[PDB]
C-alpha cells in the first residue's frame, strides 16, 4: 500500500 | 463511446489485473508513492464495483450514459496502451531515465486524475455529475452558460466556448491549453478537470493570462511530473539554495505543490493555502525560498 508523500509547511 | 455493459466492465477488470501484473515486477522498483499504479487500479475496480453495485437492475441506464461510456472507454485505452509500452519497451522499462519508464510514470498520474475524476462524478457510486459544484463562481456561471449541466463535453466544444470569452491566441497555445486541462487525456472536458483547471489558476477574469504566465512562459511549471520525480529533478540543484518547481498536487487535486532546495540540504515540497500561485511565487521570491525557477538564474517576475 502506498505511503503518503512528505509535505510541508 | 458504445454502451457500457456488464461484458465490457469485466474486460477493463482483466486488462488492470495485467497491468498490475506487469507493475509487480521486482525490476521497476516502484515506490509506493502516490501516484501508486498498484494502489490505483484496484482501487478504480472497488469503486466500479460499487457503482455496478448501486445500479442493479437499473443497469440500462448507467449504460447510455455519456460520461460513464467515455470513461469506461478511455480506463480500457489507457489500461491497454500500458500493457502495450511494457511490451514494446522490453528491459528498457527497469533503466531509469527511459522514456518507456517515464511514460510508464505519466500514465500512474493519469490513472490517478482519472480514480479522482470518477469518485468525483460518482461520489457513494452514484452518478451526480448534473450537480457537480464548480469551486470558483465566475468558472461556475460559464459552464452552466455554455453547457448547462453536462458533465463531459469533446474539447472542440470546449475550446470553442471558452474562445468566445477568453480568446486563446494560437492553434500551438490551444494545444498547450488543451495538455494542461485535459488531466485524463481523453479528448473530452469533464466539468471535473474544468474545475480544477479553474481553481489552480484562478481568477477567472484573467484565466488564460495567468495560465500563460505561470505554466506557457514559466521555467519553474512542470506538467504531469509527480512528487519523487520533482524531488530527483531537484537534486542536481542541491547545492543551489533557492532553486524550485512547481506542478499539480496529485492528492490534492486542485492545488499546487511547489518543491525547493533549502539553504540546509533540504528539498521540501509544500502546498500554498489561502493564496492563488501568483502571490505563493512572488512571496517566495521576496523571502529567498523561491529564487531559481528549474535552477535557473533568472526568475519570472509576475508583480505585474
Ligand atoms: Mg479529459
Amino acid at each position: 500500500r502506498a505511503v503518503e508523500n512528505q509535505y510541508s509547511f | 463511446p458504445g454502451t457500457v455493459d456488464k461484458k465490457m466492465v469485466e474486460k477493463c477488470w482483466k486488462l488492470m489485473d495485467k497491468v498490475v501484473r506487469l507493475c509487480q515486477n521486482p525490476k521497476l522498483a516502484l515506490k509506493n508513492s502516490p501516484p501508486y499504479i498498484l494502489d490505483l487500479l484496484p482501487d478504480t475496480y472497488q469503486h466500479l464495483r460499487t457503482i455496478l453495485s448501486r445500479y442493479e437492475g437499473k443497469m440500462e441506464t448507467l449504460g447510455e450514459n455519456e460520461y460513464f461510456r467515455v470513461f469506461m472507454e478511455n480506463l480500457m485505452k489507457k489500461t491497454k496502451q500500458t500493457i502495450s509500452l511494457f511490451k514494446e519497451g522490453k528491459e528498457r522499462m527497469y533503466e531509469e531515465n527511459s522514456q518507456p519508464r517515464r511514460n510508464l510514470t505519466k500514465l500512474s498520474l493519469i490513472f490517478s486524475h482519472m480514480l479522482a475524476e470518477l469518485k468525483g462524478i460518482f461520489p457513494s457510486g452514484l452518478f451526480q455529475g448534473d450537480t457537480f459544484r464548480i469551486t470558483k463562481a465566475d468558472a461556475a456561471e460559464f459552464w452552466r452558460k455554455a453547457f448547462g449541466e453536462k458533465t463531459i463535453v469533446p474539447w472542440k466544444s470546449f475550446r470553442q466556448a471558452l474562445h468566445e470569452v477568453h480568446p486563446i491566441s494560437s492553434g500551438l497555445e490551444a494545444m498547450a491549453l488543451k495538455s494542461t486541462i485535459d488531466l485524463t487525456c481523453n479528448d473530452y472536458i469533464s466539468v471535473f478537470e474544468f474545475d480544477i483547471f479553474t481553481r489552480l489558476f484562478q481568477p477567472w477574469s484573467s484565466l488564460l493570462r495567468n495560465w500563460n504566465s505561470l505554466a506557457v512562459t514559466h521555467p519553474g511549471y512542470m506538467a504531469f511530473l509527480t512528487y519523487d520525480e520533482v524531488k530527483a529533478r531537484l537534486q542536481k540543484f542541491i547545492h543551489k539554495p533557492g532553486s524550485y518547481i512547481f506542478r499539480l498536487s496529485c492528492t490534492r487535486l486542485g492545488q499546487w505543490a511547489i518543491g525547493y532546495v533549502t539553504a540546509d540540504g533540504n528539498i521540501l515540497q509544500t502546498i500554498p493555502h489561502n493564496k492563488p500561485l501568483f502571490q505563493a511565487l512572488i512571496d517566495g521570491f521576496r523571502e529567498g525560498f523561491y529564487l531559481f525557477p528549474d535552477g535557473r538564474n533568472q526568475n519570472p517576475d509576475l508583480t505585474g
